[PDB]
């Protein structure tokens, strides 16, 4: 498994971007708290794009 | 993302996979949460579309099981206050239920004061009554997140 | 429940024939591209000779 | 072993329509199907042993269709499909996908006959081939989407079957199971599928099976992933290269720039890989000038008279990406007046016209 | 243990399919050695012809 470990990794790194790219416009962002169910290995494909 | 990488971090410490093409996991669980567990599994496999079973088989290997604790959110620091010097062995008498009285009580003869004994509970009845704002922020200095 | 043994040869014995029967059906049905359309390269190559003899 | 058994032909048929007891009749049927799995010729009474077959009986309905099929594929002196094709009308109510805990039996029957070239152009010349469709969406297709799909490859081997079975929505319902692949032997053969798809196809129409298949579904930039993994069978290994060498021929041959014209001039061309592709804009620099300017002058003429309610968006990453690659390019849309058409349809109500528009006039001025 | 009855299983399910890939490179040679009968079939094809126009 480990080609879609890395994938998890780069889609983790552009999501650390866009983490500080929120607060660089200063935009303090809502949490709505709710455990969430994970996304089946099908999404994986939809979530890259 | 971080639950998707979770998952394929652990079937990577899978099985080899050389037996078939299905995964053989050898792991540790208590008796008592032995039926929660089958019935997450019987729905594991019906999210999937699939038909067939996963089935678990209790071994009688001579290895060492790890120790666990039940553990509410009032008895964790007095837990983890105990196995910080030495985690204890499978079956032991456990300290920490006595530990939850006897070292506050110890800590009393030792700093006894009713004026400090007013401040640090009302320190601490603020720590117990905001906790809800207080877990909604990131970290703070250490100052505050292990006397958290 | 003493059951994990029987469905052990009742559910993961019942994939290894989905891995026969599945898997060399496909292997027999390669047989129109490797004996049916390859008996045209050798059956047409001898048709123009067959033209020569008319 | 097996007592030289050569004679009793007539004599076995005959216990066949007398007699009364239905589990005697359901084991000596499945008695009768475990001799002609694996042997010789033992058609003529087979087909009149479906009239006493297939009546209130399922353990015999199915052991009867696992007799028929079987002869019909095994033997030469047994190839009698005329009365195949009134047989597969026959099955049709039993291949009919309403049914319970019957029809992954039933499917093998219908792959089982259609082992032979002509044998599937019987059945495919009277099917009615929705029947595979409507089992194709959401049925319970654990293993019903691999027996059905298992027929279409061997349906793809004969290139006069390729164009007859283009008429109905086959690849982007075929693309939409590939993005699921939970058993693993469903894409196994999809991959395999359509490779006998377009390969068994002597014609230059896979070009139609190029502009309905790939490049306008999410199945092009899924066989990128499907070659990183670690495959273990040797004939999917080899279909992941050689799709790629397919494919990414296709895509090399999708940008050309006579069709890139076709797309400005006869029009309505949308949001395709001609204009998504760097390689696109890569080699043409200079298309836009070689028309006499009459090219930068016929992309724009349908952005002003047409309102074009999706394909306003796809001239307006036509001009913005060219002015990127071209900086001489920004004054003839500066003579042209084609700056204030894309100030004007920023404001457009649509988000995917309003970005591109505005993605347009970023790019128009990037030096000034 | 219950691996050591897939090990066997999954031995029986692989063993399956090398067979069905080993006839199907002995059926390729028979593809072509068999359509060399129509040296010997149709070559009689040309013989309906050749009382024909005699």
């Amino acid at each position: 498994f480990v080609n879609e470990v890395r994938r998890c990794e780069e889609m983790d790194r552009k999501l650390r971007f866009v983490e500080k790219e929120i607060r660089k416009a200063n935009i303090p962002i809502m949490d709505t708290g709710e455990n969430p169910e994970v996304p089946f290995p099908r999404d994986m494909i939809d979530l890259e794009a | 993302v971080r639950k998707m990488k979770a998952i394929y971090h652990t079937l990577n410490l899978c099985n080899i996979d050389v037996t078939q093409k299905c995964l053989i996991a050898e792991v540790w669980c208590p008796v008592t949460d032995l039926d929660s567990i089958q019935f997450a599994l019987r729905r594991g496999t019906e999210h999937s579309g699939s038909t067939v079973p996963s089935i678990l088989n209790r071994m009688q290997t001579n290895q060492t099981p790890p120790t666990y604790n039940k553990t509410n959110k009032f008895t964790y620091g007095f837990q983890n206050i105990v196995d910080a010097y030495g985690i204890g062995t499978y079956r032991e008498i456990n300290p920490a239920p006595y530990t939850i009285i006897t070292f506050p009580f110890l800590f009393a003869v030792m700093f006894g004061d009713l004026g400090h004994g007013i401040l640090m509970t009302l320190f601490a009845v603020w720590m117990v009554l905001r906790e809800s704002r207080i877990l909604s922020q990131k970290n703070e200095n250490e100052m505050f997140s292990t006397i958290f | 429940s003493d059951a994990d043994v029987q469905k052990q040869i009742k559910h993961m014995m019942a994939f290894i024939e989905q891995e026969a029967n599945e898997k060399a059906e496909e292997i027999d049905a390669k047989a129109e591209e490797e004996f049916n359309i390859e008996k045209g390269r050798l059956v047409q190559t001898q048709r123009l000779k067959i033209m020569e003899y008319y | 072993l097996q007592t030289e058994g050569s004679q009793c032909a007539k004599t076995f048929i005959n216990l066949m329509t007398h007699i009364s007891k239905e589990q005697t009749v359901q084991y000596i049927l499945t008695l009768v199907d475990d001799t002609l799995q694996e042997n010789h010729q033992r058609n003529t009474a087979w087909s009149y042993f479906l009239p006493m077959l297939n009546r209130q009986d399922l353990f015999t309905v199915h052991m009867a269709a696992r007799i028929i099929a079987k002869l019909a594929a095994w033997g030469k002196e047994l190839m009698e499909g005329s009365d195949l094709n009134y047989y597969f009308n026959w099955i049709k109510t039993q291949l009919s996908s309403q049914s319970s805990q019957y029809v992954q039996c039933v499917a093998g029957c219908l792959q089982l006959m259609l082992r032979v070239n002509e044998y599937r152009f019987a059945w495919v010349e009277a099917d009615g081939v929705n029947c595979i469709m409507g089992v194709l969406s959401n049925k319970c297709g654990f293993q019903l989407q691999y027996q059905m799909i298992f027929s279409v490859w061997l349906l793809a081997f004969s290139p006069q079957m390729c164009e007859h079975l283009r008429r109905y929505n086959i690849i982007p319902v075929l693309s939409d199971i590939l993005q699921e692949s939970v058993k693993e032997k469903v894409t196994r053969i999809i991959l395999a599928a359509f490779r006998n798809f377009l390969e068994k196809s002597v014609e230059r129409e896979t070009r139609q099976e190029y502009a309905l298949a790939m490049i306008q579904c999410k199945v092009l930039k899924q066989l990128e992933n499907l070659e990183q993994q670690k495959y273990d069978d040797e004939d999917i290994s080899e279909d992941i290269k050689f799709l790629l060498e397919k494919l990414g021929e296709s895509v090399q041959d999708l940008s050309s720039f006579d069709e890139y014209s076709s797309e400005l001039k006869s029009g309505r061309l949308e949001w395709s890989p001609v204009h998504k592709s760097e390689k696109f804009w890569r080699e043409n620099a200079a298309r836009l000038n070689e028309k006499n300017y009459e090219l930068l002058k016929i992309l724009t003429k349908l952005l002003e008279v047409s309102d074009d309610p999706q394909v306003l968006a796809v001239a307006a990453h036509d001009v913005g990406e060219y002015v990127r690659h071209y900086p001489r390019g920004k004054r003839v849309i500066e003579q042209l007046g084609g700056k204030q058409l894309v100030m004007n349809h920023m404001h457009h109500e649509d988000q995917q016209v309003r970005y591109n528009a505005l993605l347009a006039v970023q790019k128009l001025m990037v030096h000034n | 243990q219950g691996i050591q009855q897939l090990l066997q299983a999954e031995k029986r399910a692989a063993e399956k399919v090398a067979d069905a890939r080993k006839r199907k490179a002995r059926r390729l040679k028979q593809a072509k050695e068999e359509a060399q009968m129509e040296v010997d079939q149709y070559r009689r094809e040309r013989e309906q012809e050749f009382q024909s126009k005699q």
